[PDB]
RNA sequence: CCGCCGUUAGUUGCCAGCGGUUCGGCCGGGCACUCUAACGGGACUGCCCGCGAAAGCGGGAGGAAGGAGGGGACGACGUCUGGUCAGCAUGGCCCUUACGGCCUGGGCGACACACGUGCUACAAUGCCCACUACAAAGCGAUGCCACCCGGCAACGGGGAGCUAAUCGCAAAAAGGUGGGCCCAGUUCGGAUUGGGGUCUGCAACCCGACCCCAUGAAGCCGGAAUCGCUAGUAAUCGCGGAUCAGCCAUGC
């Protein structure tokens, strides 16, 4: 019922948040639908070298939008408690949806 | 024409087809990604200078 | 009881499920000579069990999606080659010189920047 | 002379950003708008004494106002009053969540932008190009470095014609991933035009 | 190139019978990635070959193949700015490669209707010993002879 | 098949017969074989005579063909030069009707290229 | 152009209102070659700003809903 | 990045496995199969045979894979008095009731020739109508729009779903079954133009694109010559998006 999506920009710190969840989620609670990874937005981008007119000669760039998901089944007081209080999502903004 | 380009796009005239993009960190309109509000060139300068997050050297 | 093959060539996924019988060669929900006709790559999909012509003794229930038609067919081929590599790995060391194990790296090289196709550049002006 | 930005050649893992927070489509641009305007404001009315990192992490209106300064002493002022109203202007324009971070990177000969700034300062204080630059390089090698390369580009010390200038020492390997090299760009300047100082500090293999 | 000696590399040993040349000829029928339609039509042409005259389509094939096989061919000798157009005891590989190519394009130089028509018919004449591809071939052999002068300027 | 202005196509499929004909392309010919009840597949050489009669009773007693068309062309083109409603003014030029590019391409509404002695250019070296 | 309507400046309309019920001067100097030569301008002198001068066109009648600027290209010389 | 298998993971996937099923992976349920994304193993002339004084050459196997396995990024010292204050600076000069700030149309779309880049064709391996299938990626809140209604169509009115592996763009085409053209400037080829609407947007004549009927011209395959291309590459065939009110979109 308490299903929480995960918006994040960098993949390394991403698991560290999900693992932080995964542990304390089950630890204090119960069955937590394991770290289900969601296909990254790899936003397409191109741009040439100079300020100039050498048309060719380009450097493509992209957006690296990483998103994941955590899902629980039990209404533990403590789960809710620390795991919506004890947080540090510096470059991670999370979605919280009561399905 | 350079100081007023910035003011036309800012003050906003009348009709809806009287509006145009502007790289605010280089004051230009042509090839300016609306998603960043920056020119391909401004995007580029701050990208190489290493200050653009959620973006990277695309490798695919 | 069941023979699974991971049928893959150039992003064409083929789940190979083999059973005993005469050859229920169904793929994706249609008979073989129906999903793939008017094309010879069809028969070569059968080739794995034609170089070891047990062929018939296998209600060949395969599923195949993704990538491309012919490519699908070939993926299916390698899958078959891996489903019997399971039950009876004796076929593995004979089919290895035959080459029914080598996958496929004949892939889609990226649309390189500045060209009309993979390796196809614009024409020279100058003159 | 296509020396791709070392930072650009560090993006993979070998260097971190000066901003790291989330943005959901339509809002990204607005972030980078303010974000950068702050950044630059900080840059200007604060640069006074060494500072590279224009770092800021964020999310729901919260702002991790972060920065790696050099000297912190008189730059904090006479009790914390320099920081006070500056942070008040940040809080002003960015009426959201200022949380100042004033740091320090011990060594001047660390972090290429810093010595870069020193080098531009040499010539901005009308001083011998090759000399001051070579000696700053030797400072880099002295304090404890693995590479020292800083070049100055422009109307070199005088006379119309204008190129760059040699000041290399040690090893400067920069085709390598793990080399963790800092890159700075001092904006040198003269009454008669523009000079360009580029600094390269090689720090270490596989860290 | 100036490095190695390239090679030729494998083709495909007839996805129905069991021989390269069949499917290689198919390769040199190809209508732009159309091994599909081109092979299709080649085999249409094959079955109709067997139905018209019933003598082993690979006997008629081998026959056309050889009867269009240039043992010697006229190239261009190296004397700087003067190419003495000199023959050569050609390698049999190119002999047969050329061979099948000439067969194809000659059958194509026909103004008939559909493909298997031009194929079957020109392949009949080519087998027999009159075909247009065979006209070109006999021409080249004859050029090896008309270049009796160029007997010792080969590359 | 002298239906319209002496149009006689002949022994082909009726619709193609009508193809080689002013005022009628594939569309008006299909709808001919619709509003006449005749079959498109059968030949125009074996076409029954009262069928052709009611066909001409369709075509000529409905729209118009080659006569009125190019004539009304020349007329509404008198209007193209009545004052010179710029498009038609460009038609009075003996030049294309649009406003595209006459700097090169015009190889239709202006006859074959009228050779000039180059002129020369600007030192590109 | 338009779909449900015929694009016409209200300058035309408004100034037609004025000089029609009074019977005033000739000369119509609209600084716009956009509006339509609608039948609501009979056959009068139309000195519209060509881009240099005010090209005065004597409208016929068979002009109808066919645009103003249609009647002065400013493109000196042609072929 | 791409390929083998390996670990966890299970609103996409899933009978693979069982019940049900408006009998649709639709409801139950599962995670091994698809997949997804971090974490790994894996190829090192390391082993086998012959060869050279060595490098290394050829052949055997194992193997997803040989002997640089395909790629992208990375492109040194240095040259070119290369280019750019119409990206930005910043230097020097000149303009300052105007080389400056604004509005209005015309223009950067002109036309008697010229190369250069490109697409469409000049046709029967052809191509028009029809019937069915397989891509991968991307993109979508006053945005995406399925579907119903409406015009013969263009497209318009209505109106469900999604800040998304769950809704939508979307229909791939090439193909394959099945129908025609019967070598014809053709039913090829759509160029050119007349009669009519659509939507955009203050506004579409000169200056948008889109659709119907008719026109259906050039063109029956390109001399001197020059371009590209070493394997999913050439060729051929299709898709999205960057800027975008709209679109000049054969470009990228």
């Amino acid at each position: 019922k308490i299903r929480i999506k995960l918006r994040g920009f960098d993949h390394k710190t991403l698991d560290a948040s999900a693992q932080k969840i995964v542990e304390a989620a089950r630890r204090s609670g119960a069955q937590v639908s394991g770290p289900i990874p969601l296909p990254t937005r790899v936003r397409r981008f191109t741009v040439i070298r100079g300020p100039f007119k050498h048309k060719d000669s380009r450097e493509h760039f992209e957006l690296r939008t990483h998103n994941r998901l955590v899902d629980i089944i039990n209404p533990n007081r403590k789960t809710i408690e620390q795991l919506m209080t004890l947080d540090l999502p510096t470059g991670v903004e999370i979605e919280i949806k009561t399905v | 024409a350079r100081k007023a380009l910035i003011e036309k796009a800012k003050r906003t005239p009348k009709f809806k087809v009287r509006a145009y993009t502007r790289c605010v960190r280089c004051g230009r309109a042509r090839s300016v990604y609306r998603f960043f509000g920056l020119c391909r060139i401004c995007l580029r300068e701050l990208a190489h200078k290493g200050q653009l997050p959620g973006v990277r050297k695309a490798s695919w | 009881e069941q023979y699974y093959g991971t049928g893959r060539r150039k992003e064409a996924v083929a789940r190979v499920f083999l059973r005993p019988g005469n050859g229920k060669v169904t793929v994706n929900g249609q008979d073989f000579n129906e999903y793939f006709q008017g094309l010879v790559r069809a028969v070569a999909a059968l080739e794995p069990l034609r170089a070891v012509d047990a062929l018939g003794r296998f209600d060949a229930y395969i599923t195949v999606r993704g990538g491309g038609k012919s490519g699908q067919i070939d993926a299916i081929k390698l899958g078959i080659a891996r489903a019997l590599v399971q039950y009876n790995p004796d076929y593995r060391a004979k089919l290895k010189p035959l080459g029914f194990l080598t996958r496929d790296a004949r892939v889609v090289e990226r649309k390189k920047y500045g060209k009309h196709k993979a390796r196809r550049a614009p024409q020279y002006s100058k003159r | 002379g296509n020396k791709i930005h070392p930072i650009g050649f560090r993006l993979g893992i070998t260097r971190d950003w000066e901003s790291r927070w989330y943005a959901g489509k339509k809002q990204y641009r607005h972030l980078l708008l303010e974000d950068q305007r702050i950044r630059g404001l900080l840059e200007k009315e604060l640069y006074s004494a060494g500072l590279a990192r224009v770092d800021i992490e964020r999310a729901a209106d919260n702002v991790a106002v972060t920065v790696h300064v050099a000297k912190p002493g008189v730059v904090i002022g006479r009790g914390g009053e320099r920081i006070r109203v500056l942070r008040e202007e940040l809080a002003k324009l960015t009426g959201k969540n200022v949380a100042l971070n004033v740091q320090e990177v011990q060594n001047p000969n660390l972090s290429a932008p810093l010595v870069a700034q020193r080098v531009a300062e040499q010539i901005e204080r009308r001083f011998a190009v090759r000399r001051a630059i070579k000696q700053a390089v030797q400072r880099v090698m002295e304090s404890g470095a693995k590479g020292a390369k800083v070049i100055v580009s422009g109307r070199i010390g005088g006379a119309e014609q204008a190129r760059t200038e040699w000041a290399a020492q040690g090893r400067v390997p920069l085709h390598t991933l793990r080399a963790n090299i800092d890159y700075g760009f001092a904006l040198a300047r003269t009454t008669y035009g523009v000079l360009g100082v580029k600094a390269y500090i090689f720090l270490g293999e596989v860290i | 190139a100036r490095r190695r000696r390239a090679e030729v590399r494998q083709l495909q040993p007839d996805l129905v019978y069991g021989d390269v040349l069949v499917t290689a000829f198919i390769n040199k029928i190809m209508r732009d990635g159309k091994k599909n339609l081109a092979a299709r039509i080649f085999y249409d042409a094959c079955k109709i070959i067997q139905e018209k005259t019933g003598q082993e389509p690979l006997k008629v094939f081998k026959q056309a193949v050889e009867n269009v096989k240039p043992r010697m061919e006229v190239r261009s000798r190296r004397v700087g700015g003067a190419n003495y157009q000199v023959p050569m005891e050609v390698s049999p590989r190119r002999q047969q490669s050329l061979a099948l190519r000439w067969l194809v394009q000659a059958a194509n130089q026909r103004p008939e209707r559909r493909a298997a028509v031009r194929i079957a018919h020109e392949l009949m004449d080519a087998a027999e010993g009159k075909g247009g591809a065979v006209k070109k071939k006999e021409d080249v052999e004859r050029m090896a002879e008309a270049n009796r002068a160029y007997a010792h300027y080969r590359w | 098949a002298r239906i319209a202005g002496v149009e006689i196509p002949r022994n082909k499929r009726v619709d193609v017969a009508l193809t080689y004909i002013y005022g009628i392309g594939k569309a008006r010919a299909k709808e001919a074989l619709e509003k006449t009840g005749i079959n498109p597949a059968t030949r125009v050489k074996d076409l029954t005579e009262a069928e052709v009669v009611r066909l001409r009773e369709y075509v000529e007693n409905t729209w118009k063909l080659e006569g009125e068309l190019r004539a009304e062309v020349a007329a509404n083109i008198k209007r193209l030069m009545d004052i010179g409603c710029y498009r038609g003014l460009r038609h009075r030029r003996g030049l294309p009707v649009r406003g595209q590019r006459t700097r090169t391409n015009a190889r239709t509404r202006k006859g074959p290229r009228k050779t000039v002695a180059g002129k020369k250019k600007a030192p590109r070296k | 152009s338009l779909k449900k309507g015929v694009f016409v400046d209200d300058h035309l309309l408004e100034k037609v209102l004025e000089l029609n019920a009074k019977g005033e001067k000739r000369l119509i100097k609209t600084w716009s070659r956009r509006s339509t030569i609608v039948p609501e301008m009979v056959g009068h002198t139309i000195a519209v700003y060509n881009g240099k001068q005010h090209v005065p066109v004597y409208i016929t009648e068979n002009m109808v809903g066919h645009k103003l600027g249609e009647f002065a290209p400013t493109r000196t010389y042609r072929g």
